[PDB]
Order: C-alpha cells, then structure tokens, then sequence
RNA sequence: GAGCUGUAAGCAAGCUUUGAUCCGGAGAUUUCCGAAUGGGGAAACCCACCACUCGUAAUGGAGUGGUAUCCAUAUCUGAAUUCAUAGGAUAUGAGAAGGCAGACCCGGGGAACUGAAACAUCUAAGUACCCGGAGGAAGAGAAAGCAAAUGCGAUUCCCUGAGUAGCGGCGAGCGAAACGGGAUCAGCCCAAACCAAGAGGCUUGCCUCUUGGGGUUGUAGGACACUCUGUACGGAGUUACAAAGGAACGAGGUAGAUGAAGAGGUCUGGAAAGGCCCGCCAUAGGAGGUAACAGCCCUGUAGUCAAAACUUCGUUCUCUCCUGAGUGGAUCCUGAGUACGGCGGAACAAUUCCGUCGGAAUCCGGGAGGACCAUCUCCCAAGGCUAAAUACUCCCUAGUGACCGAUAGUGAACCAGUACCGUGAGGGAAAGGUGAAAAGCACCCCGGAAGGGGAGUGAAAGAGAUCCUGAAACCGUGUGCC
RNA sequence: AUGAGUAGCGAAAGAGGGGUGAGAAUCCCCUCCACCGAAUGCCUAAGGUUUCCUGAGGAAGGCUCGUCCGCUCAGGGUUAGU
C-alpha cells in the first residue's frame, strides 16, 4: 500500500453485514494483496477510530453465463473490522 | 453533405418531392431523420415511460443520399461545394455560389 | 476465469507440467510447436 | 483541471491536488455501493483528473535528469 | 469540423463549436509469470538480506532501489611457491544468455523403405531427420588460371554445349566442363626486405622491442643508388579502395485537401438506377453504396496539391585525407616442419581425406599443360578485405485471376486450433442468408404456459426469429376406380 | 425409415387424511405401518469445485410424472497467535 485509500475498496451491504453493523463490526471490500495490519492501519488513519480486531476470507471467483459465452467474476477480500468503545464509522447507508 | 438543422428535399422514395428539416444526423450508417418524412406506426407495450402505452406515429431515418440541400436565392436543390471564407471551410451552394 | 484439472495432483504437474518441459531441449520443442499451432493451453 | 493549469501550480502544490482529488474518489466509491450517487460520470472524471496531474508530475522529473 | 460515451443491447448519468468522438507522428504509465536472473517452486506463487524512507515507547507492519551465472577490463591481495599463480575480494561493462519465418545459406552427423522384376555393387541420397552458426542475404572472389589461339583474362547467375563426354552387375540409371550468347560490372591493403626515433640485452658496434615513413609485384617487381615530379588548389572518401562529422535544397513514406455534369419529363411500380422521349460532363465511363441495372444522388475517380513530428533516399556545401614518373640493377626481399616424400586406415601407378612419421628450394627461383624424359606455352603458391548481377518471403502497401463460392475455398467466411478425444506427445469438428427500413405484431379472444384466431405493420405474415428459395426419402387428411 | 408402439423402464413397503396448485400416485404436513443398526448411524479424509442458503422458475435435463430436484436464474454465504 501507498495511500491507504487504496487499500478499502467499498463497503458491503447485506442482511449480515447490516446485523453485524450493530455489534460495532463493519465489512470492506479489500484490496486483495492486503494484509491484516495494512487494513487496521488504513481504518485507523481513514475514520479515526479505533481499532480492535480484523479478520479476513478470501472468495474465489462465481462461474457466469450470458447466453452461449462463460466466465468468471474476480475474486474478493473480505474484512471485518471489530471497532472498540470508540466512535461509529459513518457509513451514511 | 447535410448536416443537422438543414432545410433540405427528398429526392427518392415514397416521400419523394417533400421537403423538410433535419432533426438528427447518424454518420455512422450514412442516415438521417427528416421530419414529417417515412413516418411510421410503432406497436409499443406498456410500460414505464408511456405508462398506457399504445401506437405511436414517429419518423424512421432514411438514407442520406436520398437528400440534397436547397440553394438559398432559387430554392432549388444544389450539389455542395466547400470555399474557405475567413480561415474557416464554408459549404458552398455549386448552382449560385452563396454559403450553406 | 480458466479451468483446471487436478489441481492437487503434483506427479501429473511434475511430469507434464510446465517447469518440467523447460528443464529440457526437448520439451522446449514440445513447447514451441504447440506454441507455433497456436493451443489455448500450453503444458499442465 | 486542464494540462495548462495544473503545469502552473508547483510540484508540492499539485501533490496537495492529487491527494485530495483520492479522497474523492473514495467517497464517490462509497456513496455508490450505498446507494446515494447520482451524477456517475463524477467517478470517470475524477480518475482521469489524478492522471492528468502525475504524469505532469512525472515529465517534470524526467526534464531534471 | 458536429456530434459523442466500442462490439451492443438496453437502462442511467454525462461531454462537445472557449471545438469533443475520430485519424497520424512523438512521448508517459506499463500489475504478475516467462531467458527470469536474490533463494525456492507444482509457470501466474511463497520466503529473504542490504541501504534509505513511513509508522510504533519498542517488537511486529509498509514503500523505493540493489542482490543470479559466465565473460572481458582492471585493482588489490594473494592457496600451491616467496613474488608470481589457482583463487578470493573489489569495482567498471545497454556484454551474452532467450525467441522466431514450418522460408532462403554455411558447417557437422546422417537413415530405411523402394528400384535394379530376384539379389552381388549401385539407386533411393548426402534426401528425410538431428546438432551448431548466422545475414538481410549468405560462403564465392581478382590466376604459381583456362588452354594451344590473331588467344581470353576476378567472382556469381541465365541460355547453349547436352541428357553429350564420362561413370555405371557399364544394366537400371547417374551425369560434367571449356568454347560461344547475355545480366552485372571497380579492385585493393599488408608481411617481407630499407629509413628515423626511443630502450634492452649486448662491450661501442651489434639487435630486437615498439612506434612513424616504405612497398605490393611475373613478356618480374620492389628495395637499393641517382634523376626529375610533389606536398595541393588537384584528387579521393566512410560501400572494399587506412581512416574519419555536420549544414542546406529536391523527391518519397507514415493523417489528409480540392475536385465536372439531370430532382429532365413521362410509364409500370412498395420503391426507378429500368422502358420511352429529351439534355449535359469527361485529363473524371475505376469501384462501392443508395428501396430494382446510375457518368451527371452519395462516397468517390482523373488532375492538382498538403506535413508540426518522425523517418527513407538523392544533390551540393562543408568536413577529412592524400605524390607520381624516370635511369639503372653493384648488393638484399618476395609469405617454413610449407611445397614434396614415406606410414596406416580413411578410402578404394590406383584416388583423395585425415591423422602418423619425415623432410627442400627460394630469381640464374619455382609451378603447371596425365603420367616420366626433353622442347615450347601460360602462371607466381604457402597473408587479408571487397558492392552489383543471384535465393527466399513470417510480415506491410497497391492491385490482378477463362481461381472457390458454404460437403467448395484455409482445419477455421460464424468468439477455431475453439468444442470434443487422450495421462501425454498428439488428434481435431459442426455451424452463413427476416425485411429497403424493426416499421420486429398496440389491442381483443381461447389457453397455467407454449401455441394459436382476429386486429395492425409491411410490396409480401404461406417474410414472425435455424425468419430468401425451398427437391427426395419419410409421415399424414380427403377423394375417382378396383 | 424397418424391426415397433416391440424389448426394456432392477431391487427394496406402503396406506389414508389434509394442503398447495391450471393440473398430484410421484411435492409438503400429519398419522399408522415397514427396513438398517461393526450400518443404510455419528466425524473426517482423499477427491470434486459452489453442487451450500433464500426467493423465483416451469424451455431443456431427471428410464413414468412433477407444483419437486444435485436442474435453471437472481441475490447471498466460508472470520484462527493455539
């Protein structure tokens, strides 16, 4: 990472993802070359709260049809960022 | 040779010894829309845009070579020639000699 | 965005597999007429 | 900003540039996974902004060398 | 110079005459693998060290560069040996490392089937194939030649000689050369012997080490000694001719610009470019398109032009460099284990290749003309460099076919070396057509839908999505005669 | 095309009531009955690569059917200093 900025990619919105926002958790998508502590760091200098605890997956790709051709989509890194008795990331979903 | 906003005059098909106005250009397939000319009755569904839906009555454009513009001072349809008036190209009128 | 078949066995990997065919004049061969054909796939 | 300008501003000057214009582009990210962006074509222009002022950036250090 | 955001839909949001999209020249960025080269590795991934920077109280984390091997040049040290030397270390190296165009050419190795009706050699064939080296071309090249003449004078390529001579179980078959006619057309430089300078052994001398002048030759030349002649205002040149940079004009290439003349009337028609009756242009009657067959509707064509920037050629200036001809012929040189001989295999009086031993001459000197012995005739070996005429095209540009037209033509006119098959090397398909224009069927009816019947669009709906024409096999319904 | 509406369509236990639905033998629920139980149970490998969950679906496919599915289509889902 140069810039922090491209580290988080964008957040994800879903029923889990909504559940878990009330538990003081939030789910980015991530650059996928980055690690843990890179992560930390960028949600530490990007909002200015405070950090407890990061966890990551990694997705592979979905096979795709659009008629008669194939693909795949890309595959994804996925965070959950555990903030402490902190402030709240403003998500302005 | 025409371009949009051009008073021009259909020389060929059924529309043919009408005269109108350019509404829009497509250089990429040599056609044009002139109005009031090849109108025709599109069996459109209901939906979004047109809520009720119904049949419509457009113009459907028409090939570009079919059209010649009119000279200024006789009104007569004119081949196109091109002068450079001021550092500028002006599309010339070849049965006068006026511009556009 | 490819397919791939078995992608845990390493003896067909160690046997047909690319690093194998470049270890040897004669696979680099093997390697330049698939190439000159034009294959979508090139080794295991 | 268009060429001319930015080969106005000093080197430090259009860094400041460049980094700002990356806070955009991560906020327009955002709003748009959330739902909240309506002018799109903003993502595209920005993008090619941060572009246009590094490779001035960029002809500048070559010309010193 | 007016629209644009590819295919390619849709659906949003935008840009643009303060000039976009687009086309051409020059640049910038260029993740990871791959010769892949920090180490490892199942190619697209893991794990490091050094320096600097970001960050932490510090550990942990991140960014930017460098870190393979071999070779060369050095610099030091320097295993054996003290120096030296192997080596080590250090530096400097746009060095070389791999790819391909299934083509062309140099070198090395090198089959078998087949045929000879069998098989003895031979032929196939120095072919297929493999290995190494390259270049835009490549070895080839200026006589110790041809050959027998009134001699020609480097090399290469085409015609002819000639399917001849010749070689051939002389059988199959293999197979020349010279003369003559053409294409292209230039030949040069060194060593050697002599002169001048310094050193290094030697005692000066001597004698080699180097550097500058010198000189390139056979009806011999050079050295050498002596004459004129010069060092320029003349000549030559980066293509060999030792060597060697810029600057101006002209023509091209890589975008483009301009460019004549019919809405002629009238008939059929869905539509006129067609029929009939009239006119025009032409250095332009090539071609494509447009609702049917267009010179005059469009894009264009003939002819004229046009380049900021890269390039390809010419011409000139500039630049750089530079003696030849004589008389002699007292005395030296003209290419060392070579020319030639033996010894074996290789090859096959024998013939040559390579090794295996030997081993001259050198201008009054040698080598040749099938052998040897003599006459005469041509040449000058054991140093090097040279364009052109020729070979082939993976590619790019412009075109052309008494070439194909979807079972044809490339395997591939369509997301083809794809789909499929195989562990792998590898093998390898099928599949084009609505309509001029989507105007691609609002609405009503039966039906869950699919699919129909009306209505409507259209020239055509029996042109409705594998939608031009639509044969045969095959499958059905009705009916005249049995 | 013919063979030909022929041979197949394999074990092995189901029956009824209700529901959904255009349509039910075959899908869901209930009830009883029946089968395995050193497994036909529990977990977890190799291997496969989204087949997992929710909603929709009735082209194709599933030796019959289908309102169902390992099928189709949209969204989702995999968190380690031990």
């Amino acid at each position: 990472m140069k810039d922090p900025r491209d580290v988080l990619k964008r957040p994800v919105i879903t029923e889990r993802s909504a559940d878990l926002m009330t538990e003081k958790k939030y789910t980015f998508e991530v650059d996928v070359r980055a690690n843990k502590t890179e992560v930390k760091d960028a949600v530490e200098s990007i909002f200015g709260v405070k950090v407890d605890k990061v966890n990551i997956m990694n997705y592979k790709g979905k096979s795709k049809r659009v008629g008669r051709y194939t693909g795949m989509t890309s595959r994804r890194r996925k965070a959950i960022v555990k903030l402490t008795a902190d402030s709240k990331e403003i998500e302005i979903f | 040779h025409v371009k949009k906003g051009d008073k021009v005059m259909v020389i060929s098909g059924k529309d043919k010894g009408k005269q109108g106005t350019i509404l829009a250009a497509f250089p990429k397939k040599d056609r044009v829309l002139v109005e009031g000319v090849n109108m025709v009755k599109k069996h459109s569904k209901p939906t979004q845009a047109n809520p009720q839906g119904g049949i419509s009555n457009q113009e459907a454009p028409i090939h570009v070579s079919n059209v010649m513009p009119l000279d200024p001072k006789t009104g007569e349809v004119t081949r196109v020639g091109y002068k450079v008036e001021d550092g500028k190209k002006v599309r010339v009128a070849k049965k006068s000699g006026q511009v556009l | 965005m490819k397919r791939t078949f078995q992608p845990n066995n390493r003896k067909r990997s160690k046997v047909h597999g690319f690093r194998s065919r470049m270890s040897s004049k004669n696979g680099r061969l093997v390697l330049a007429r698939r190439r000159r054909k034009g294959r979508k796939v090139l080794s295991a | 900003m268009k060429a001319n300008e930015i080969r106005d501003l000093t080197t430090a000057e259009i860094e400041q540039k460049v980094k700002s214009l990356k806070e955009e582009l991560f906020n327009l990210r955002f709003q748009l996974a959330t739902g909240q962006l309506e002018n799109t074509a903003r993502i595209r222009e920005v993008r090619k902004a941060i572009a246009r002022m590094k490779t001035v950036i960029r002809e500048r250090e070559i010309a010193a060398n």
